[PDB]
DNA sequence: CCACTGTTACATTGTAACGGCA
DNA sequence: TGCCGTTACAATGTAACAGTGG
């Protein structure tokens, strides 16, 4: 029985790593973009938290 | 639940060593029955004669 | 040499470039990257090595030198 | 409906796309006389930017035949569009030798199986031929 | 949280229109009174610029 | 060295055929 | 049925690598 979790746990470290590797290449590209918006862009006009 | 299954894994392991630990009590209480059994018949032939 | 993975994934992080990071400093105030982008960073970093890192671990990372100290 | 459909961002598709198959050579309208034809597509070429009106254009003068092509397209462009945000759900697209891809579509055929899930299953058996031996 | 969520937009749209009024002006907006003296002071400076 | 060629691994767009679902 | 996602292609364009001979 304790197998199947073994298993089980092994589906979710990937589905861990998949979601790694989404985050991490979403804070690649984000870098680039704050760093040219930080023109005073940022400040107030893009970051329309509302 | 990674930590869980291994901490299960190594209860499990502990297990296992102690059944085996009586396995071999097992074995080694059947010799002596066999032993036993000898005795028995040697009596009852012995009664007998 | 292997470092060059640490010293530029932190940049890549954090923005800054490979000379600005400084191993005096701390990540939390120093470079600027909130408890979010603190995450991201280390969470990149588990991803560029291919491991793992519990949280205790991950905590004691607020320094620059300490990203290489548990890698090396 | 799994993807929803923008308005601003399909018609500009659907303008460019009929802009490429007029320059193709493609007949787009279904008028045979040149005249018309040709009316049609200048009105269809000075009414770029504008979502509302190359619909009804579209709904006028598109010629009946191209109406299931255009709209298969919009879909896989639709599809792809929303697909191409993530790494995970991109599609990588490759060429194979004859041969070799004679013998996948084989074997997909015979399983029932699309091409990446053959592929899936064949590496995870080669997987465990490799731990079999190891 | 769910209700200080539901609130919170709301909040956030307030204070963007709020400091962009204020820093349009060079005073800076504290309290409804405050605002209820910024108008007297623009409709003094709007009777005398007439 | 250098240029030109052959090849692989992609991307990009379009299309026909299945199969799900109102 | 008609729309809508999905697959498996076809055709063409490019970057990168490996060869070949001048
Ligand atoms: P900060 O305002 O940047 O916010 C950081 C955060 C709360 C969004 C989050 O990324 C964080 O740093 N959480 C701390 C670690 C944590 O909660 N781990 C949970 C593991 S199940």
């Amino acid at each position: 029985e304790m197998e199947n979790v073994q298993k089980k746990l092994r589906k979710l470290e990937r589905d861990y790593y998949q979601i790694r590797e989404q985050v991490v290449s979403a804070k690649a590209g984000w870098c680039a973009v704050m760093r040219m918006v930080k023109d005073n862009g940022v400040e107030r006009r893009l970051h329309r938290r509302e | 639940s990674h930590k869980q299954l291994a901490t299960e894994q190594y209860r499990h392991v502990e297990m296992a060593r102690e059944l085996a630990e009586q396995s071999g009590a097992s074995s080694d209480l059947e010799t002596d029955h066999q032993a036993a059994s000898d005795h028995l018949n040697l009596v009852q032939t012995a009664m007998r004669q | 040499t292997i470092e060059e993975r640490v010293k530029k994934i932190i940049g890549e992080q954090l923005g800054v470039k490979q000379e600005e990071v400084t191993n005096n400093a701390s990540f939390v105030e120093d470079l600027g990257a909130d408890s979010l982008d603190t995450v991201e960073l280390v969470m990149a970093l588990e991803e560029e090595f291919d491991t793992e890192i519990p949280d205790e671990e991950a905590e004691k990372i607020t320094t620059v030198q300490a990203a290489i100290d548990y890698i090396n | 409906m799994k993807y929803q459909q923008l308005e601003n961002l399909e018609c500009g598709w659907k303008w460019a796309y009929l802009i490429r198959k007029h320059q193709e050579g493609e007949p787009i309208t279904k008028y045979i006389e040149n005249s018309a034809a040709h009316a049609a597509v200048d009105k269809l070429i000075k009414l770029e930017s504008e979502p509302v009106r190359v619909l009804e254009w579209i709904e006028q003068h598109m010629n009946p035949d191209l109406f299931n092509r255009m709209k298969q397209t919009i879909r896989a462009r639709r599809k792809r569009h929303f697909n191409a945000e993530h790494q995970h759900t991109r599609k990588k697209s490759i060429d194979l030798d004859f041969p070799v891809w004679h013998r996948l579509s084989a074997l997909s055929q015979r399983r029932g199986n699309t091409l990446s899930e053959t592929i899936v299953q064949l590496i995870e058996d080669a997987e465990r031929k490799e731990k079999y031996a190891n | 949280i769910q209700s200080l969520t539901a609130r919170a937009p709301v909040w956030l749209a307030a204070q963007d229109t709020l400091n962009q009024l204020c820093e349009q002006s060079g005073e800076t907006l504290a309290s409804s009174n405050d605002v209820t003296e910024y108008m007297q002071q623009l409709l003094e400076r709007e009777r005398e610029a007439t």
